[PDB]
DNA sequence: TTTTTTTTTTTTTTTTTTTTTTTTTTTTTTTTT
DNA sequence: AAAAAAAAAAAAAAAAAAAAAAAAAAAAAAAAA
């Protein structure tokens, strides 16, 4: 059938250089992408301040 | 360093000797005629020729001379209860088999002795084995490999081996792997391994080992039936040799008094010791019949008569109230509150105080501790189930007579 | 969906289809990568397999990435062999302690030290048959969380929400998907959690004795219409049929052993119906 | 020196050239050798049979021939002699002189699995007594019986084992697949004809044919091919007829009275009477089967007091249990406390009787239902 | 620069703890009256 | 609806597997000369 269907194993491991930001360039130079991290950066800093100043 | 004695100890380079005396022992000519009975009458004296043993001693010796002149190799089976010559009969057979291949009558063989009892685990067995053709302790890994390395290629000349695996059923497991080696290198050509085991369950084969294990460990086997009352006669009769120091009714009551009980040959052999312990007190040369009556009563000895007579007052008290409690309620295991309950009254009758609960418990305590009845922890008080370990009429009998 | 509680009280064109639907659904990927890429994971809970589904988001967008695939239908799947297969293949820290959530603990603290390295997992099945516990739940939930490690999952079992809370459920950033392919569930149901012709073939390799045993035993059966171990000891031995009463419970744990009567507190049933007996009793005349 | 003692060598039950009884089996595996040979396929295949029946000559013969030593390469081995179940990896690159990092069983294991996609020549692999390898979840099983779908792989491997159902038991899920599913092959058990045959074949190595008679070949072989039908208890019963005629007689060839004498083999203290008695009595007079230590003790004491005979206590009442349990009458379920050990009887009240063979006593304790 | 000593890390071996199998006993369900 | 068997499940003992610790062995760093 398929490699994965082995009835030995379960997992199966397709390390490539692991050792001891997932698009690409593409997408994050787009305008949308950045206009969003700044948005959603700036309400997420904005909402952190309320609740350490709701907490303090 | 210690770690050069343990490199040395582990490949067998020094000697595991022992401390020895001060003083020199005595000799023989110091001892009294009760004295050399005492010790001719010991169980560790082996004779050379085993009395009532003669058949046995054909058939191995036959099974064991043929393995050997036919350079095959196999199996043999020998089982019984224990004290009824076993390993005595086999070890002689193969003292024999050496005094014949010491004088050029038989080919030379090489004897290896296993005890499946004087190892930890069965895999050490193979450690063991090892440890007797070389002299070097390995781990049990590389001990079956050589092992196996030399059991399954061939090399001109090899000679016999006799292994010998007393207590077989020790090295029985789970897994059934080092049995199976042990009955499985025979088999092979290039090994010429003859493998005699000694046990004690006559359907061991066929109750707790495999059917490839039971297949390979043969069909030839032998049975060390029990020693009948004329049998022990004639064995302690032949550990006293010339001597009188024993009665001849003497031996014969040891005889039927062991013979009847379990048929061993270690149990005769120490009650006579006993008696003649018992009659060198008494400033008598020879051992009388009252003598081995005394040795009999103190060797097989039944004292729960004794520790119920001996106990306290209100430790006899509730060894009635759970006999009563056991009569009351028809059930054995009773608990504590019921166990209190008849005590109340028992102890209204003797017109005597009791104690409270709280030291009622240690008394059960007490008595559970000798085994007299059969407690729990007390940590669940009134509510512990009481066994009573002895019977109701022996209470019946300590406390009335 | 709203299931009704009184019933609880009261107690060929489909092939183009399928095909328009898988790619409809790889048409998702560069959307569900944008979703990846934010924080989020992907859950997948139609009706059909979504096997295939994975593993050509695997082969086609996760060419190069490290993926482990996780098999959660697989019977003899274990969350030692996840957090071993983690430690040990991907991070080559050896094996993972014998606690598990200390074993994430490692993981967390080894891939805090590697950004910019993407653990991809994609668990077909996560209800599966060893991930039902809440404990592995938990481990996956907290594997989840890590900003490193990213998920993709499968659900098929109606139930599955009962062992998520809302602590793992914030844990699992899921962003729910409706896959609904209707492809039948030949890989997941094939494995070991999911006759009087074998009666017959383990009577061929039986010997002639146990032939006798085995006949004693269903023509007593079929006169009587179990049977005990008396008369069954005394019926081999006016037969000569066995040396003691050992070798037929050796006789009798080898029948045991291939299912053909059945011993119960000693009673011998013979687990199939009297009928086939009767057929299978005139078979041998 | 002598011909029962040629006979006692050349029985031998141990490793032959010739193999009489086993000749479509041999043949069968010659196929299907050749036909994965011949293709260059790979495939896996199941032996099995009851202990004794020719599974191990057959494969160890084959393992020997010459036709298949130039083009596979044959490796053996045992699973009974290998340290552990993981270990058995280790032991193939024992096997096949690979050159591994080493040290962990993965590292063995991906050395075999670069080992079985390039390798020069097919590798017929042969793993004897393989029901050794069967553990709780089974990965080593699993692993080495899907080394045929591994992809260029050229291995083909045998497993030799006893139960007939064990990869219908312990390896059901490689019926999921067709290519998974590993050929079944039984050997039956050995019939009169076959033993006789072999009996003659094994008397005709040596020349030794006149010491047995026809007639007590065909009885031993019709008796073993009745009762198990394996030749390991064929050859034992064989050489025991010449190792007690050799005894006996010391040329006269061995009569039928001597291997029905031989067949017939193969195929009392006083408390332990009065403990035999006492339980045969309880489980006449009772239904109830669930016997203890004190309970049968406690009629002991009575049956011993109705007979003026000292009666021994708890203690030794124990040991002689014990002892009678060493016989295989009794069965002891032991416990925490030896008063609420179980004793289980094993026998037939006919064969304790018989065994007793003192009719005027157990006859008395029978009809002293009183002391109960 | 070469040799020998002492530290460090790896690998093997043994011990202890946890898990798994196996036997026994209970216990809730099912059939008969 | 109760009495009695019966199959399923729980408790417990016993054996094995795995983890942890401790010792042996090999590699590395630092002193001896
Ligand atoms: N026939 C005999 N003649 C003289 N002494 C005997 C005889 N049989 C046994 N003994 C003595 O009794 C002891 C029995 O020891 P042995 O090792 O032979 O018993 P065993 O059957 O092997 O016991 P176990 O089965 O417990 O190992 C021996 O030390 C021996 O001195
Ligand atoms: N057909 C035969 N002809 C002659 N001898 C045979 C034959 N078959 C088996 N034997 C003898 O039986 C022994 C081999 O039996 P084998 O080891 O093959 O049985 P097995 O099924 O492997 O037993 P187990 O299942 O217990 O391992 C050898 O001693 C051989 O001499
Ligand atoms: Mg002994
Ligand atoms: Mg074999």
């Amino acid at each position: 059938m398929d490699p994965t269907i082995s009835v030995s194993k379960g997992c199966f491991v397709y390390k490539n250089g692991a050792t001891r930001s997932l698009l690409g360039k593409e997408v994050v130079q787009q305008p949308f992408y950045e206009e969003y991290r700044k948005a959603w950066n700036q309400i997420n800093d904005h909402i952190a301040d309320l609740q350490h100043r709701s907490y303090a | 360093t210690p770690s050069q004695k343990m490199k040395k100890i582990r490949a067998g380079e020094l000697s595991p000797s022992m401390q020895q005396r001060t003083d020199l022992p005595a000799k023989d000519s110091s001892k009294s005629e009760l004295q050399l009975a005492r010790e001719q009458l010991h169980v560790s004296v082996v004779p050379k020729s085993l009395p009532c043993r003669e058949r046995e001693f054909e058939n191995i010796y036959a099974f064991l001379e043929g393995k050997i002149q036919d350079q095959c190799g196999g199996c043999m089976y020998v089982s019984g209860v224990p004290g009824t010559g076993k390993t005595a009969t086999v070890t002689g057979v193969i003292r024999t088999l050496q005094r014949m291949a010491k004088q050029n009558e038989l080919p030379a063989f090489e004897y290896l002795e296993i005890n499946g009892m004087r190892l930890t685990e069965p895999r050490q067995a193979y450690v063991q084995i090892y440890k007797q053709l070389t002299g070097k302790t390995v781990s049990w890994e590389q001990a079956h490999a050589l092992l196996e390395k030399r059991f399954t290629t061939p090399a001109p000349r090899r000679v016999t081996t006799v292994l010998l695996v007393d207590e077989l059923d020790i090295l029985c497991n789970r897994r059934q792997d080092v049995v199976y080696n042990l009955l499985d290198w025979p088999t092979k050509s290039a090994a010429k391994l003859v493998v005699v085991t000694i046990a004690n369950t006559m359907d061991l084969p066929e109750r707790l080992l495999m059917g490839k294990v039971t297949s390979r460990l043969g069909l030839t086997r032998l049975t060390f039936q029990p020693y009948s009352h004329k049998q022990l006669q004639e064995i302690v009769t032949a550990r006293l040799g010339g001597s009188e120091t024993f009665k001849g009714e003497a031996v014969q009551l040891v005889a039927r008094k062991v013979a009847a009980v379990s048929g061993d040959a270690r149990r005769a052999l120490d009650i006579c010791r006993r008696a003649t312990e018992i009659a060198d007190t008494a400033a008598v040369k020879c051992v009388t019949m009252l003598h081995v009556q005394q040795a009999l009563a103190e060797m097989i000895a039944s004292a729960k008569v004794q520790a119920i007579r001996n106990c306290s007052r209100m430790e006899q008290i509730f060894l009635q109230a759970i006999a009563a409690e056991v009569t009351r309620t028809g059930v054995e295991e009773t608990t504590f509150m019921g166990v209190y309950q008849q005590v109340e009254t028992i102890a209204a009758f003797m017109g005597v105080t009791f104690p409270p609960p709280g030291r009622a418990l240690r008394l059960c305590s007490k008595l559970g501790a000798e085994r007299l009845i059969i407690s729990e922890h007390s940590r669940n008080d009134l509510f512990q189930k009481i066994l009573l370990n002895v019977s109701a009429d022996d209470i019946h009998y300590a406390l009335r007579v | 969906f709203v299931p009704e509680s009184d019933g609880y009280f009261h107690s060929a064109e489909h092939e183009g289809s399928i095909n328009a639907i898988m790619e409809e659904y790889r048409s998702y990927f560069p959307k569900w990568m944008c979703i990846l890429n934010e924080g989020f994971n992907i859950l997948l809970y139609g009706l059909g397999s979504k096997h295939q589904l994975l593993q050509s988001f695997h082969r086609e967008v996760l060419h190069k990435q490290t993926v482990l695939v996780v098999n959660g239908f697989f019977p003899s799947l274990t969350i030692k062999d996840m957090l071993d297969s983690i430690t040990s293949d991907i991070l080559d820290a050896g094996i993972s302690p014998a606690n598990p959530h200390e074993a994430v603990d490692m993981i967390e603290e080894e891939f805090a030290l590697i950004p910019e390295t993407h653990l991809f997992l994609i668990v077909h099945n996560l209800d599966g048959a060893m991930l039902r516990n809440v404990k592995a739940q938990a481990i996956l939930s907290r594997l989840a969380r890590i900003p490193n490690i990213h998920l993709l999952a499968s659900i098929d079992h109606i139930n599955t929400p009962l062992l998520w809370d809302q602590g793992k459920l914030c844990s699992f950033n899921f962003s729910w998907w409706d896959c609904t392919t209707m492809l039948p569930y030949t890989n997941e149901t094939a494995f070991e959690n999911s006759a009087l012709s074998s009666m017959r073939s383990v009577f061929s390799s039986l010997t002639t004795n146990s032939r006798g045993i085995y006949m004693l035993i269903v023509k007593y059966q079929l006169k009587n219409k179990g049977m005990p171990f008396r008369d069954l000891y005394s019926s081999c031995r006016e037969a000569f049929l066995v040396s003691s009463d050992l070798a037929l419970r050796a006789q009798l744990t080898e029948f045991l052993d291939h299912k053909l009567v059945k011993s119960k507190r000693e009673q011998l049933t013979i687990p199939i119906d009297g009928a086939l007996l009767q057929q299978f009793l005139e078979e041998q005349e | 020196r002598n011909k029962y003692q040629n006979a006692r060598r050349v029985l031998n039950s141990a490793e032959t050239q010739n193999l009489p009884g086993r000749e479509s089996q041999l043949q069968e595996l010659r196929e299907f050798f050749s036909n994965h040979l011949e293709s260059q396929t790979s495939g896996s295949l199941y032996v099995s049979g009851q202990p004794g029946t020719g599974k191990t000559a057959c494969l160890s013969l084959l393992l020997r021939d010459p036709d298949f030593s130039k083009r596979l390469q044959r490796v053996y081995i045992n699973c009974t002699s290998i340290a552990s179940v993981g270990a058995v990896y280790k032991k193939l690159c024992t096997e096949l002189q690979l050159k591994v990092s080493g040290r962990t069983e993965r590292d063995h294991l991906e050395a075999i699995q670069r080992h079985l996609k390039t390798a020069k020549r097919m590798l017929l692999l042969v793993l004897d007594e393989i029901d050794q390898l069967c553990t709780s979840r089974q990965e080593v099983l699993y692993t080495i019986f899907e080394w045929p779908a591994l992809p260029g792989s050229r291995i083909l491997l045998v497993g030799i084992a006893n139960s007939l159902d064990l990869t219908d038991r312990a390896l059901m899920r490689l019926n999921a697949r067709c290519e998974l599913k590993p050929r079944l092959m039984h050997f039956p058990p050995y019939s009169k004809q076959q033993i006789v045959e072999i009996f003659k074949s094994r008397l005709a190595e040596a020349e030794v044919l006149d010491v047995f008679p026809p007639v007590t070949l065909q009885l031993l072989a019709a008796k073993v091919s009745a009762i198990s039908g394996d030749v390991r208890r064929a050859l034992d019963i064989g050489r025991r007829v010449v190792e007690i005629a050799e005894q006996q007689k010391r040329l006269k060839p061995v009569q039928v009275t001597q291997v029905a004498a031989v067949l017939n083999k193969v195929y009392f203290p006083l408390q332990q009477k009065l403990m035999l008695c006492t339980l045969v009595l309880m489980l006449r007079n009772e239904r109830n089967k669930d016997i203890s230590m004190g309970r049968l003790h406690e009629v002991y004491r009575r049956v011993c007091a109705k007979r003026n005979i000292l009666a021994l206590d708890q203690a030794e009442f124990t040991g002689t249990v014990d002892l009678v349990e060493t016989r295989g009458i009794l069965r002891i379920m032991r416990k925490k406390e030896p008063r609420l050990h179980k004793v289980l009887l094993q026998w037939d009240e006919e064969e304790v009787h018989a065994a007793l063979s003192d009719k005027q006593l157990i006859a008395s304790i029978l009809s002293d239902t009183a002391c109960l």
